[PDB]
């Protein structure tokens, strides 16, 4: 499952 | 031997035309298995591979509403980069990732990865440490700094050598018979003539799975890589890989140049010649 | 970065009239990521066309296939037609069973 992304 | 779990992923925006357009393919090695597309009618995280019906319906949710959520936070990030490189709010962008992991045949972990890319160039990745990025501007150095101060790097580490490996193993357990299996090629060669008496000898590998293959032409024991032409490896529709090579060799001399296929299918190599 | 797409048009198993085969259309090496690609027999658009096995090489270019099930006959003829912001007119590449 994919991850969670943080903000650029 | 090892495998990989990977999530392709891109945000494009498009100004005057609605909201960015998001997309997650999922693969297990070679194998696609999962996807995401924004623009689909009911945009839903789908099964991509046989074998993740196994998946009960808990996962298809949190799937969906966590890939909803990455959606509208890239809408986000294209606004903030807008404001990193001073662009104007009418030109289309692109914001591209490549996360995963990778595990041995004993499913422990070989190496983790999460790189993002802005235009078709590199922006930031973590480094194979899993404790520190690369910036390749001073924008993304901006990111660089945030995440150093958000503890991200812990939190994508935690991630890598845990969720991820876990996921990869559970994959390639219940997709095993689709996973693990060998497609052994099938090759055949083609002859073309050319003009001033040269011909051009084509190598065919076909049906083979996985996608890594080696493919080389030879002369009395000699590997000719210079002069032979390809094409990358590709996918042909079901699941399964092909790919050919070729060279051009003079007329009447065809039968002193062999085709050699190396594949883990193959237990001896095949050689083959027109 | 605009890099124009490279168009490979192939079936899965060697064309023999009357059998059923699938054939394909590999859209390689090409940014932006907008692109349009149809398939079509004789002229005509397919409408069962199948997208699948979109990715990105190290360089970033996108890559993606497009394929359809299909059965060849002597006569019948397919290609692959891509629109691109890298090209000013579409373009369309025919089926080569003899490659
Ligand atoms: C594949 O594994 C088979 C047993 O594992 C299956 O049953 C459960 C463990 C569940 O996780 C399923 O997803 C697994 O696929 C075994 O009987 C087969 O011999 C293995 N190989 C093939 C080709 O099927
Ligand atoms: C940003 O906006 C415009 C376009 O380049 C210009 O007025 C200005 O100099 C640019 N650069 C910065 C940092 O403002």
């Amino acid at each position: 499952s994919e991850i969670e992304f943080a903000r650029l | 031997g090892p495998h990989s779990l990977r999530y392709f992923v891109t945000a494009v925006s498009r100004p005057g035309l609605g909201e960015p357009r998001y997309m997650e393919v999922g693969y297990v090695d070679d194998t696609e298995f999962v996807r995401f597309d924004s623009d689909a009618e009911n945009p839903r995280y789908e099964p991509r591979a046989r074998w993740m019906e196994q998946e009960g319906p808990e996962y298809w949710e949190r799937e969906t509403q966590k890939a909803k959520g990455n959606e509208q936070s890239f809408r986000v990030d294209l606004r903030t980069l807008l404001g990193y490189y001073n662009q104007s709010k009418g030109g289309s962008h692109t914001i591209q990732v490549i996360s995963g992991c990778e595990v041995g045949s004993d499913g422990r972990l070989l190496r983790g990865y999460q790189q993002y890319a802005y235009d078709g160039c590199d922006y930031i990745a973590l480094n194979e440490d899993l404790k520190t990025w690369t910036a390749a501007d001073m924008a993304a150095l901006i990111t660089k700094h945030k995440w150093e101060q958000a503890g991200e790097a812990e939190r994508l580490r935690a991630y890598l050598e845990g969720t991820c490996v876990e996921w990869l193993r559970r994959y390639l357990k219940n997709g095993n018979a689709t996973l693990l299996r060998t497609d052994s090629p099938k090759a055949h060669v083609t002859h073309h003539s050319r003009p001033e008496d040269k011909v051009t000898l084509r190598c065919w590998a076909l049906g083979f799975y996985p996608a890594d293959i080696t493919l080389t032409w030879q002369l009395n024991g000699e590997e000719l890589i210079q002069d032979m032409e390809l094409v990358e490896t590709r996918p042909a529709g079901d699941g399964t890989f092909q790919k050919w090579a070729s060279v051009v060799v003079p007329l009447g001399k065809e039968q002193y140049y062999t085709c050699h296929v190396y594949h883990q299918g193959l237990p001896e190599p095949l050689t083959l010649r027109w | 970065i605009q890099k124009t797409p490279q168009i490979q048009v192939y079936s899965r198993h060697p064309p023999e009239n009357g059998k059923p085969n699938i054939l394909n259309c590999y859209v390689t090496q090409f940014h932006p990521p907008h692109i349009e690609i149809q398939m079509l027999k004789n002229g005509k658009k397919i409408p069962k066309v199948e997208m699948s096995d979109m990715s990105f090489s190290k360089d970033w270019s996108f890559y993606i296939l497009a394929h359809t099930e299909f059965t060849p006959t002597e006569t019948d003829t397919y290609a692959c037609r891509v629109k691109h912001d890298s090209m000013a007119e579409p373009k369309t590449v025919y089926w080569d069973r003899d490659m």
